[PDB]
């Protein structure tokens, strides 16, 4: 786990053989991570939309461990001010908002 | 920061 | 409630005598709402930081009801692509991430 929101909900992830940190972001539809080298197929994707668009590489069905939970989901790889775990992967780990 | 991300 | 994340976590809020909808956004530090007229004191605040800054009006200790929970917190008022409930108010309502 139960994570309070007094601080930014940053968690440890394992992806592409690397240990990283990312923000659990219920405001984000998608997961965007930088500085990861993933194997296998990708396609370009345009995201954002303010000031222009940002182009990222979309990798589908990527194995990823998030705070100890091994799941699978789409990971967008590209420049991001902060590594973000979006709703697409929070559903996979069974993460809910509770109050 | 502040982060509402839409494709 | 327990809110799953398959869809955007949009909830009903009551603010400044108006009914509105806003996104529960654990990636946002602050709450930003547009098209609300709040009474009482404010000061300008610069937020964002990508491409420049956005100036908003900061109102402190604003009464707000979020999905039935009457709380108090800072509300930033200015044009925003989507109304956002940030961590500052999610803490007030006792909202946690759980998995």
């Amino acid at each position: 786990p139960q994570i309070t929101l007094w601080q930014r909900p940053i968690v440890t992830i394992k992806i592409g053989g690397q240990l990283k940190e990312a923000l659990l972001n219920t405001g984000a539809d998608d997961t965007v991570l930088e500085e990861v080298n993933l194997p296998g197929r990708w396609k370009p994707k345009l995201i954002g939309g303010i000031g222009g668009f940002v182009k990222v590489r979309q990798y589908d069905q990527v194995p990823i461990e998030i705070c100890g939970h091994k799941t699978i989901g789409t990971v967008l790889v590209g420049p991001t001010p902060t590594n973000v775990i979006g709703r697409n992967l929070m559903t996979q780990i069974g993460c809910t908002l509770n109050f | 920061f502040n982060f509402p991300q839409i494709t």
